[PDB]
RNA sequence: AAGUCUCUAAGCAAUGGAUGUCUUGGCUCCUCACACGAUGAAGAACGUGGCAUAAUGUGUUAAGUAACCGGAGUUGCAAAC
RNA sequence: UAUUACAGAUCCUAAUUGAAGUAGCGAUUAUCCAGGCUUGUAUCCUGGGGGCUGAUGAGGAGUAGGGUUUCUGGACAACUU
RNA sequence: UAGUGUGAACGAAAGAUGAAAAGAACUCUAAAACAGAGGGUGAAAAGUUCCUGAACUUGCUUAGGGUUAAGGCUAUUUAUAGUACCCGUCUUGAAACACGGAUUAGGGAGUUUAUCUGUAGUGCGAGUCUUUGCACGUUAACUGUAAAGGCGUAGAGAAAGC
């Protein structure tokens, strides 16, 4: 996997991370920017991100979303509801959590989210429409890889 | 079909008999990874012209 | 350096005849020099090597054991023994390959090919010896 | 009107597995295009000296021949 | 007079397969040979191995059998000798 | 001694950007509610409404062509916008 | 070979784990052959189209600039002053509203043969060349050598004759 750090120890450190989940990259970054938030309550916004009570601000990758009420409390207007990305960063700080057992020394009650990193992975799956005049466009985007990072604020 | 030939269907027999997976044992034996069977493919995507 | 026109002395091809050899030269290329003690008995350094002997190896991790051949090997070019084990991960030994131009045979068994090889090397080194004068 | 209408009646067949060449065997003119059957001789030209090497000797098994070179190198060695 | 935006640099990564090192493959020159076939050739098709699709052996005696010459397991698992 | 120095050739081959989470996801009657199976179904099946096709029918069957697409069981990395 | 075309024909991409598979047991979160995290193997993860792993593009972290599209050059007390049109190309004339140019890597174009010309170097010199070939050889080389032959040593003329 790799992972990394900076005033950060690899003792007192939950780790976790994928390789190729068929998610957008986009707003998968945008999410982890966002939550950089103690893990149980870090949580607790991302499933309001599932029902669609709070949104999740795009600063960097914006061109074409239109403005949003719920933008308010972050500053930025461009914000909308990432479902599915939601999903991943409740099952992956889930599993950190289950570090518990192992790699005593820490606890687990308050921990922040120190790192993420989100980036494109290598394209296993292909496909083509066909178009007019004999023209076969691709209709796949490239899959991620994400390495998330938890820790108390001793670090 | 029907009202196939005999040779006709001799030659439709011997296309769908090739048309399978590679065993695993030769992976075993030889040790080389990435042969393919040359002989598959699909009724729909690719015509045999025989 | 070389008279016969008709051995090749490129690289390419020495190695190419050496890998796909015969069978009968491949044996030949498999072999070790004996103990001392089988060295003043038998009347030779050097033998091609079976799965009937033992032999034992200087230098490894596997360090001076003696051992039984269980198996020779001519595409894989290594003989296996039994003793030189490593475990897996898994409670399960398994046998590890040596070259045996590493290894020195510590006892030998006869056969009626492997007598009639010695009665040969032994009369060829007492002619050759008395001609170069030691 | 010559182009995708015009490939929808397109089921007959212009050529047939040849048993010479075994590959264009030509049903109305009854000829394999490839091999030139059933003339007596076999069909290449040497325009086609690239094309030809595919079908001639050596391409095959080779059973009868292949043991008459074998015994050629035995006896110049 | 704001910036998580944009621009530049450094460090650690993701993507990608350049550079460097390797080489049982080519290319050419010289040598020797050409003794294929109605005693069924070259070429094609299909069979056949314990797990074998291609290729290679081989033809219901079908990864071979007999004789002579080599002479001890020419590879994963299984089985026999 | 040479297949000896590249930024260009609408150069060659190989990989990759912005545009862009944008254009767009069409055509075909119409879906709704409770159950079953599940980590998970408006979609897979059952039952009940509401509809469509409306004998040149997305009905039942054949030439030519395709060649196992037929059938039962298990499976979802990919494909069936 | 894959693959294309009714057909004659056409025709790719693709090498490298490590010395040895020792190819990752078992446990934990999880619906789970999703995906990790512990723990181990090995000298080193080099962890399965796996040696080295460049550039373009991207992510995270750290540090500054930003009304002047950005970049360059000169000067210093380092954010100011002055300066600065986009390269290549045909052209009398290109910043041109002339054409080529999205980015990066790797390929990518005055070479060789024959018959000659002239200059310079080298050896012999009214001679010079040893090669077709023969004899040698530690053998395509190198070395030795007989005789012809080439060009030079006499020219003018259509030619006889000179």
């Amino acid at each position: 996997t790799h992972y990394t750090f900076s005033n950060v120890e690899e003792s007192k450190a939950l780790k976790a991370s994928t390789g190729l989940e068929r998610v957008h990259f986009k707003p998968m970054m945008e999410t982890g920017r966002v939550i950089k938030m103690k893990a149980q309550d870090a949580i607790a916004y991302l499933e309001a991100v599932m029902r669609k009570e709070r949104a999740v601000p795009f600063f960097r990758y914006k061109g074409g979303i239109s403005h949003h009420a719920q933008g308010h409390e972050w500053g930025c207007p461009t914000s909308r509801w990432p479902v599915k990305c939601a999903e991943l960063y409740i099952k992956l700080i889930k599993t950190a959590l289950a570090g518990a057992p192992q790699k005593p020394g820490v606890n687990v009650d308050e921990v922040l989210v120190a790192h993420v990193q989100c980036n494109r992975a290598t394209q296993y799956r292909w496909r083509r429409i066909h178009q007019a005049h004999g023209r076969v466009k691709s209709y796949a985007s490239p899959p991620t890889n994400v390495q998330i990072v938890l820790a108390e604020k001793a670090a | 079909a029907a009202h196939k030939t005999l040779r006709t269907k001799r030659i439709l027999c011997k296309a769908m008999k090739v048309n399978r997976p590679m065993p695993q044992f030769i992976r075993q034996m030889t040790g080389v990874r990435h042969i393919r069977n040359p002989l598959t493919r699909h009724w729909r995507r690719r015509k045999m012209n025989i | 350096v070389k008279t016969n026109p008709f051995v090749s002395s490129q690289a390419r091809k020495v190695r190419k005849s050496y890998f796909n050899a015969k069978k009968d030269a491949k044996h030949v290329a498999m072999s070790a020099p004996l103990s001392k003690e089988l060295q003043e008995a038998n009347g030779i350094k050097r033998l091609p090597i079976r799965r009937d002997d033992e032999v034992m190896i200087f230098s490894g991790r596997m360090q001076n054991r003696t051992g039984k051949v269980t198996a020779v090997k001519l595409s894989e070019m290594r003989i296996y023994v039994d003793t030189f084990t490593t475990e897996k991960i898994n409670g399960q030994a398994v046998s590890f390959p040596v070259h045996p131009s590493n290894v020195v045979i510590t006892k030998l068994k006869m056969d009626k090919a492997r007598k009639n090889l010695i009665e040969l090397r032994r009369l060829g080194r007492d002619q050759i010896l008395a001609k170069l004068g030691h | 009107g010559a182009g995708t209408p015009s490939f929808g009646p397109r089921h007959n067949k212009t050529h047939t597995i040849c048993r010479r060449c075994g590959n264009c065997f030509h049903i109305q003119k009854s000829k394999c295009a490839k091999c030139g059957y059933p003339d007596a001789t076999m069909r290449h030209y040497d325009w086609e000296k690239k094309a030809h090497r595919k079908r001639a000797q050596g391409s095959g098994e080779m059973r009868h021949l292949k043991v008459t070179f074998a015994k050629l190198q035995r006896a110049y060695a």
